[PDB]
């Protein structure tokens, strides 16, 4: 079940997910303000969650 | 330091969301030394072609109305009555059919730098206007800053409202002229206020402007900046870089193009603009700029019915699942439609 209200916006999201996506944004901003770019344009923008992971991973 | 459960309390969960990874991504693209990574961004950016296919009532197209420098803009129409085919690349100017048919000439947020006509973010929101406004919406691909800064945006709006105000198929039958409404979110809001000033000094009467959350600013740091500074997804940090990057070189917020009512603005006493919606997120840091906006006009003898939603943050019309949403979809409905 993808929440077709982000759909029409782009983006891929399990509503069932949204809340570990929310928890994934929070976790890169923390690490942004601890805080490249250059690897992000590999991944796929409009599904969030993998995104978000990959660039969680990117940085640590 | 980092702890966003309190935006969370705001907002929808998938609102939150979608505004959040906004927010990240772009920390990413704005530069510390002024520069912007404008390949990313546009790989980034979710974005649709246009389609002449009514889909939900509606369809668009795109045109190109300046060649010099590339300038789009993307017309969005209700779907023709008894069309028996699709419309064929011949049939997308078809006169518009109605006493009164608003045209709203829109112009995207983004802040100067981000976001284009086809975003899939402002293409949505076009065609919800269009439904329900029921009228005709041309979204404008005005060009971004740091690289085009101002007065660019402006002047993009100028071209693309007299393109407009010269289509003979969008004229409305009740007096042969092309009905015209300003209307923006965020940087596009203060494109319209500027576009509308153009207008008036140039003979092109705009029937009203609609501003959502306008972006305006100035040299002082108001209270809601203080107080509300990055709990509600947006930094005075980030605001301070996208201001640099759109004035010019060397002048600071009290620019007439960032302050509107600044010493350097010019009076609006007893001069001819058009009435206007403005639509202030309670939650949005500017807030205070904005209501000063609005008073500012009030001040001057315009006609200004202002929506202060004191719940709302920035973003609230990008997806159906608020109230704000429907209010203000409400309000703009009647606003375009009225006597
Ligand atoms: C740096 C920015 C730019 C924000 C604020 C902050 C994070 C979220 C951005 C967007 C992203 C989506 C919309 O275009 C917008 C109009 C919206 O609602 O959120 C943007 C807003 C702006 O330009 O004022």
């Amino acid at each position: 079940g993808m929440d077709e209200l982000l759909a029409v916006l782009g983006y891929k999201v399990r509503s069932s997910e949204m809340a570990d996506v929310a928890q994934k944004l929070e976790q890169l901003e923390v690490m942004m303000s601890n805080v490249l770019a250059t690897e992000t344009v590999h991944y796929n923008p409009a599904e969030l969650y993998t995104w978000l992971d990959s660039m969680l991973t990117d940085l640590n | 330091e980092v702890n966003l459960i309190e935006s969370r309390t705001v907002v929808p969960l998938n609102t939150w969301v979608l505004i959040s990874n906004f927010k990240v991504a772009y920390n990413i693209l704005r530069r510390p030394d002024g520069t912007f990574n404008r390949h990313l961004a546009e790989y980034l950016d979710r974005k649709v072609t246009a389609n002449a296919n009514p889909v939900d009532g509606v369809f668009s197209f795109d045109v190109l109305i300046d060649r010099r420098i590339n300038l789009l803009s993307r017309v969005y129409r209700p779907a023709y009555a008894d069309q028996e085919q699709p419309p064929s690349i011949l049939d997308l100017e078809k006169p518009v059919d109605g006493d009164i048919v608003p045209v709203i000439l829109f112009f995207h947020g983004g802040s100067f730098a981000h976001s284009s006509a086809n975003s899939a973010i402002y293409d949505t929101l076009c065609r919800r206007l269009v439904g329900l406004c029921k009228c005709v919406v041309v979204s404008v691909n005005y060009r971004r800053a740091p690289e085009n800064p101002y007065p660019c945006a402006y002047d993009d709006g100028w071209i693309a409202l007299n393109w407009v105000n010269s289509r003979s198929w969008l004229k409305s039958k009740k007096d042969s002229k092309v009905h015209i409404f300003l209307a923006g979110d965020s940087s596009g809001g203060n494109i319209a206020h500027n576009v509308a000033l153009r207008a008036g000094e140039s003979g092109i009467d705009v029937l009203g402007n609609i501003l959502l959350n306008p972006m305006f600013g100035g040299n002082e740091r108001t209270e809601s900046e203080k107080s509300l500074d990055g709990k509600y997804f947006v930094t005075v940090r980030d605001r301070d870089w996208y201001w640099k990057a759109f004035l010019p070189e060397g002048e600071d917020r009290e620019h007439p193009a960032c302050n509107p009512f600044s010493p350097r603005g010019k009076s609006l006493e007893g001069v001819s603009f058009p009435k206007s919606l403005v639509v202030v997120a309670g939650l949005d840091l500017i807030r205070d700029w904005q209501l000063a906006y609005a008073e500012g006009l009030k001040k001057a003898g315009q006609e200004v019915k202002l929506m202060h939603l004191e719940k709302a943050t920035v973003g609230f019309y990008l997806l159906p699942n608020n109230n704000h949403f429907h209010n203000v979809m409400d309000e703009i409905s009647a606003f375009v439609n009225a006597e």
